[PDB]
């Protein structure tokens, strides 16, 4: 009950929250396993910052440089930030710990499960650009390919156009749901590309195409 | 009718 | 300060040099030698941007609102006819002179990029060009009634001072001059009315600007002024039997775009007023008879693409294909011309008339086609022929496929044996006839025009095919074989009046796959190669949005300051290479199609050919055999 | 008379005048109109 | 006298419009030598109404270009060319308009069942 | 006759006429109209919705008063004189055409085409009042 | 003649409220914007004259220059019925193809 009207108090001065009381509000969060709540914050900060959703024409157009939306995407990070800043403590505290006794899922399992439905659920997709971007700095290769969400699509096919390792992902996650062709659709059009790819590359492209 | 629709050639 | 304010001694010389013809027609042709640039008749609108900053002036405006003042109040005080054409002929080459210096495309493609991607700096030096430029005064005058009326009355002259007059008359001039502005308006209008209104309408209300209208907000469009005259269209074809190649071009070109045009057609036919009005004193007849007279003038050989003859026939069948392809279920002007009685959704012929008598537009179209051979030695296989016989053959079936003038077309075409007449017409196609001395194989055939006339002899050919089966099929249900064994005997290759012809069989020429249409080959492109034709496309690529991206491709590497000047060479000769490609890719799919649809055509011809045939099998055994032969390597 | 009183009003339709919006319309025929009626 | 019925039909309204429109002036100056609000409509209205009459205007025009392109057309070969052949274009046309009134007709009774379709399910 | 008589003369002046008196004195209604809404309503405190009023005039005003779409016109008009010239010349070159012409035209088969012309008309008036009718039929509809 | 007579009674009273008018002036003396909405609703009536006068010339250019030894002719008379005949089938095709549009927003 104090949680949860605390986080009430807050979303009603989302427009207005300063970065630094903002953390104060996280780093408690978190020192309470209160993982799903922290994370609905931060992304609820960010969306009243920037209502007309700058940070999305900005990054739709692909990199303004010397830009006044800078302020959007860069105020949007500190949220973002701070997400990631749970998600980490979120494993740490449950680290390698399994997600249930025969029968039961642990409460440890269930406040990982209420945290990562509110990131995946989420409609700001410049937030999940932003998430899969640092999800591939970490190595959580196995994270991208499990989400559902429309958004990695576009994350993916929009880097696989200048990128040979990300279109590398797309095709594999294609192919863990069972989508074939539309990964040797890829790695076809890939072979046919303008991209700097080796030769013998290209030979195990279309041989996985083949496929 | 027909004086050069004809078909004479 | 002439030696009493500006304003009003500026009014004053103004009125003082309008009294009489001599000084204004001066002052008038000082104005338009003024108006031409330095450099010849694009920026740089030819007069200073500072003219009359000092005073509260709007610039040049005064001076092209006195000249309309004058050509639209001051036309009556001149006695002298010839004063009066002389004057209206400076004033129409004034108002040439100034509308001809307006950028259209350049305003469009700022409107379009310029604040939408460009950056805000040139659009300034946009807004003070349409705000400087006298157009939009132009183009609001043309609004006003007294403009349209005085050139209507320029217009309406008697035929004998025509008929005597000399092709240098200043009547003859001034007329075309008022023509070719009136075709400018009509194409400009809607531009104007687009990028000029709502501009002009925004600055004058930021900033503070006095400016007395001259335009009546009844007329929405500039067809609305015109269309309460009955007798335009009626001296338009009057003026068709002068001889004039200029002043013909001229009249048929503004009666297709009026033809052209929906509010027209709307206000004459919301019974009718065109048909009446052409009906007065037996004004069609003598317009068609006057077309039948000129479309039978040979042409001269050796000035194919000149003979001022030709252009005015395919002026002719660009009007008619205009008029009949607008609005085809209702009748139109078309239809009375070709010499039928054009009733309230119904036609009809009447009895010893023009098109009765088969002396009519119709029967002289019908005869200069059967009387054409497109055969020659020197070239063989000529362009302009086969355009004007594609032309024919639009307008023909234009004509059929329209079920109110089906009927009646379909019998008299039966009547006069215009199948046999087009069979005896027709020429084999083989890799050795040339194609106006250039061959098919080369590979500039794909770049030269010799692929418009190929895409003409296949439609010529596919619709050939389609009357004939229709014609089959027509003489099949009527089970009649009074007509039958004539068919059959033309399509056995032979004629009892025996002459022969070639088969059906052996016109099966047009499919060869060793030009390889469809293969292309690939140079290396090196650079560029990352540049699709995405945003360039119906399968039609345009150049611009390729050109565009090329253009800014080359630009960010001028930029990026790595050997700019050697490699710019070779992205010249990538975009030649490049805009050659989308050519050629456009004219192969062009070929593709044409032999899609005449491949269509055949089948659909040899479908009713054997369906509907009740002669004996064994005979015809032989023909199936061919035709199995011949399909065999095309299914492979 | 009808096929008469159809031209006179086919007549007097595409001449003016001041109605307030309907103006007088251009009348085509034959070949333009055929391709015109086609393009219904 | 059909045609004569519209004609009237359309002035009868006209004098309407123009006597209330005349008569809601009236009524404001006779309020004041002894509705301000209300003409703002009627203003913004002829604005409204006029704004496609422009719109008319471009149309018109743009087909006028349209047109006058084809005349050059037309005289463009009338000029190159320099009876029996025209009589097939007439019948070309009829056959053809048969064929047009014929598609039309299809689509009218297609509206009017499809009418009587409701028509019919309301009561139903 | 009499009926044609009164109805081609009498009538359509009138009709004419009545039309052209209603847009003059819709005209001096609009005036009156509006020195109303001047003399009376002088009081300077006039806005509210005449902002409005003046964005829609200035927008309708800023359309038409622009260089192009004036100019279109005066050019369109000498882009027709020109056609006018080139076609009254090459009419008056062949301008003797006119037996082939007359008597070309003058036929039987126009007798015909008169007829399918009427018939034609007929079937279309009907279509056309039918579709009034489906029209006028569904309105009634769109009430219930 | 009621239509006539309608064009007397409210313009006699048109006239009659001028009086008023000038009273109201004569009581004011002891608006350019509208002046300008006037003029512009009333500019545009002379682009659809100057229109119109167009049109007119057009046809007469085209129907002159087709045909002009007989413009008493029975050929433009079909080409103009014909040509009445194609705008109103047009409209009725417009006007049915919305009607059969509206049935689409009943089919809820």
């Amino acid at each position: 009950a104090l949680l949860a009207e605390s986080l009430r108090l807050f979303e009603q001065v989302a427009g207005s929250l300063t970065p630094a009381n903002l953390t104060t509000a996280v780093e408690q969060y978190i020192s309470l396993k209160y993982y799903a709540g922290a994370i609905q914050l931060c992304l609820t900060v960010a969306q009243q910052k920037d209502r007309g959703n700058t940070a999305l024409s900005w990054v739709n157009d692909g990199k303004p440089a010397n830009d006044s939306r800078k302020k959007a995407f860069d105020e949007r990070k500190i949220c973002y930030n701070l997400i990631h800043q749970v998600l980490d403590k979120l494993e740490s505290d449950f680290a390698g710990e399994p997600e249930l006794v025969d029968g039961r899922p642990t409460l440890a399992a269930t406040k990982r499960m209420e945290a990562y439905n509110v990131v995946n659920d989420s409609s700001d997709e410049v937030f999940h650009f932003d998430l899969y971007e640092w999800y591939i700095e970490k190595g959580w290769t196995d994270r991208i390919l499990s989400i559902d969400s429309p958004h990695v699509i576009t994350y993916l096919q929009r880097l696989a156009e200048t990128d040979f390792r990300h279109a590398e992902l797309l095709c594999r996650f294609y192919t863990t749901r069972s989508r074939f062709f539309e990964a040797a659709q890829v790695q076809t059009n890939l072979a046919k590309s303008d991209l700097n790819i080796s030769l013998k590359d290209r030979i195990i492209l279309l041989s996985r195409a083949k496929g | 009718i027909l004086p050069m629709y004809k078909l004479s050639p | 300060n002439p030696f009493p304010g500006p304003q009003e001694c500026m009014e004053m010389m103004f009125r003082e040099f309008g009294t009489g013809f001599e000084q204004s027609n001066a002052f008038i042709q000082l104005l338009t030698t003024l108006l031409v640039p330095p450099e010849g008749l694009n920026d740089s609108v030819p007069f200073p941007e500072w003219l009359g900053s000092s005073i509260r002036t709007l610039g040049i405006e005064p001076y092209v609102d006195f000249v309309f003042d004058v050509f639209a109040n001051r036309t009556k005080d001149i006695s002298d006819p010839s004063q009066l054409r002389i004057l209206r002929l400076s004033c129409l080459d004034f108002v040439m002179v100034c509308l001809v210096t307006f950028n259209e495309d350049l305003i469009v493609l700022g409107h379009e990029s310029n604040i939408s991607i460009d950056d805000a700096m040139a659009a300034t030096n946009l807004a003070t060009y349409v705000r400087l430029h006298p157009f939009s005064r132009v183009m609001e005058w043309l609004f006003n009634e007294k403009v349209i009326t005085s050139l209507i009355n320029t217009i309406h002259q008697d035929p004998i001072s025509l008929g005597s007059a000399s092709p240098d008359s200043p009547l003859v001039v001034s007329i075309l001059r008022a023509i070719q502005v009136m075709i400018k308006a009509l194409e400009l209008q809607e531009t104007y009315l687009h990028l000029v209104r709502p501009e002009v309408l925004r600055y004058q209300g930021e900033a503070g600007v006095r400016r007395k209208p001259v335009a009546n907000a009844a007329y929405s469009a500039f067809e609305d002024g015109i269309l309460s005259h009955l007798s335009l269209v009626v001296d338009l074809g009057k003026y068709c039997n002068l001889g004039h190649a200029e002043l013909t071009l001229a009249c048929l070109k503004l009666l297709e775009k009026i033809s052209t045009s929906s509010r027209i057609l709307s206000a004459w036919s919301p019974r009718n007023k065109a048909i009446v009005q052409l009906e007065r004193n037996g004004e069609g007849e003598t317009i068609s008879a006057s077309l039948s007279a000129s479309i039978m003038a040979t042409l001269d050989p050796a000035l194919a693409a000149s003979g001022e003859n030709y252009r005015v026939k395919l002026a002719i069948l660009d009007f008619l294909y205009a008029c009949l392809r607008a609005t085809p279920d209702q009748p139109t002007i078309a239809h009375q011309l070709l010499g039928f009685h054009c009733e309230l959704s119904k036609l009809g012929i009447e009895p010893k008339g023009p098109f009765d008598m088969q002396k009519s537009l119709f029967h002289s179209l019908l005869n200069v086609l059967i009387t054409l051979t497109v055969s020659e030695e020197e070239q063989g296989m000529r362009g302009y022929l086969v355009t004007l016989k594609y032309r024919v053959l639009r307008i023909l079936q234009l004509l059929w496929k329209s079920p109110l003038s089906a009927s009646l077309v379909m019998d008299e075409l039966r009547a006069t044996n215009f199948l046999f007449h087009m069979l005896l017409r027709e020429v084999q196609i083989q890799p050795q006839l040339p194609w106006d001395g250039q061959l098919v194989t080369g590979c500039e055939f794909l770049l030269s025009d010799a692929s418009l006339a190929y895409i003409d002899y296949l439609a010529s050919r596919a619709a050939i095919f389609e009357y004939i089966g229709k014609e089959l099929c027509s003489v099949s249900q009527n089970r009649i074989p009074s007509i039958k064994r004539q068919i059959f005997d033309a399509l056995n290759g032979q004629i009892f009046v025996p002459l022969t012809i070639p088969s059906i069989f052996d016109f099966f020429d047009f499919i060869n796959t060793d030009y390889k249409w469809e293969e292309i080959p690939s140079p290396h492109f090196t650079y560029l190669k990352d540049l699709d034709l995405g945003p360039c496309i119906g399968v039609h690529y345009d150049i611009r949005k390729a050109q565009e991206i090329l253009a800014l491709k080359r630009k960010e590497y001028e930029h990026s300051q790595l050997a700019t000047p050697e490699f710019l060479e070779t992205v010249e000769l990538e975009e030649k290479v490049l805009i050659e490609w989308l050519t050629v890719r456009n004219r192969a799919n062009l070929l593709l199609t044409a032999r899609l649809n005449l491949l269509q055509a055949w089948a659909n011809l040899l479908l009713v050919m054997i369906e509907s045939n009740d002669f004996k099998s064994t005979p015809k055994m032989a023909f199936l055999l061919q035709a199995l032969q011949a399909i065999l390597p095309t299914l492979e | 008379a009808l096929f008469d009183s159809l031209l006179a009003r086919n007549k007097k339709q595409a001449e003016g005048e001041t109605a307030l919006g309907e103006l007088p319309s251009l009348q085509l025929g034959l070949a333009d109109l055929r391709q015109r009626l086609r393009k219904l | 006298l059909s045609s004569d019925i519209l004609a009237i039909d359309q002035l009868r309204e006209l004098v309407k419009q123009d006597a209330d429109n005349a008569r809601l002036s009236f009524k404001a100056i006779d309020n004041l030598k002894l509705s301000n609000a209300d003409l703002i409509s009627y203003f913004s209205k002829t604005a409204d109404e006029m704004e496609e009459m422009m719109k008319k205007f471009e149309k018109t025009i743009t087909e006028i270009e349209a047109h006058l392109t084809g005349v050059e057309a037309h005289a463009m070969a009338m000029q190159n060319v320099a009876v029996d052949e025209r009589v097939y274009e007439l019948a070309a046309v009829l056959r053809e308009f048969e064929e047009s009134i014929l598609k039309v007709a299809g689509v009218v009774g297609g509206v009017k069942e499809g009418v009587t379709e409701l028509q019919l399910r309301d009561f139903m | 006759d009499a009926i044609l008589s009164r109805h081609d003369l009498d009538h359509t002046v009138r009709a004419f006429n009545a039309r052209r008196r209603h847009a003059e004195l819709s005209r001096r209604c609009l005036h009156l109209a509006a020195r109303v809404q001047v003399l009376r309503n002088r009081g300077y405190a006039l806005s509210g919705d005449e902002d409005e009023l003046k964005q829609k005039l200035q927008q309708i005003d800023k359309t038409l008063n622009d260089p192009a779409q004036g100019s279109r016109l005066e050019e369109l008009w000498s882009r027709l004189i020109v056609l006018r010239g080139y076609a009254e010349d090459l009419k008056d070159q062949i301008n003797q055409a006119g037996i082939t012409e007359s008597d070309g035209l003058g036929e039987e088969i126009e007798a015909k085409a008169k007829k399918i012309l009427e018939d034609y008309d007929k079937q279309l008036q009907h279509l056309k009042k039918q579709v009034e009718e489906a029209k006028k039929d569904f309105e009634e509809w769109e009430k219930q | 003649s009621n239509v006539e007579s309608q064009q007397e009674e409210l313009t006699a009273w048109l006239d009659r409220y001028e009086r008023e008018l000038d009273e109201l002036y004569a009581k004011q003396m002891g608006e350019r914007t509208y002046k300008l909405a006037e003029k512009l609703t009333d500019q545009l009536d002379e682009m659809g004259k100057d229109l119109a006068k167009m049109i007119k010339e057009i046809n007469d250019m085209s129907n002159t220059l087709s045909k002009g030894s007989k413009p008493d002719d029975p050929l433009t008379q079909i080409v103009r019925v014909l040509n009445g005949h194609l705008a109103q089938l047009q409209w009725i095709d417009t006007n049915a193809a919305a009607l059969q549009a509206k049935v689409a927003a009943a089919q809820k």
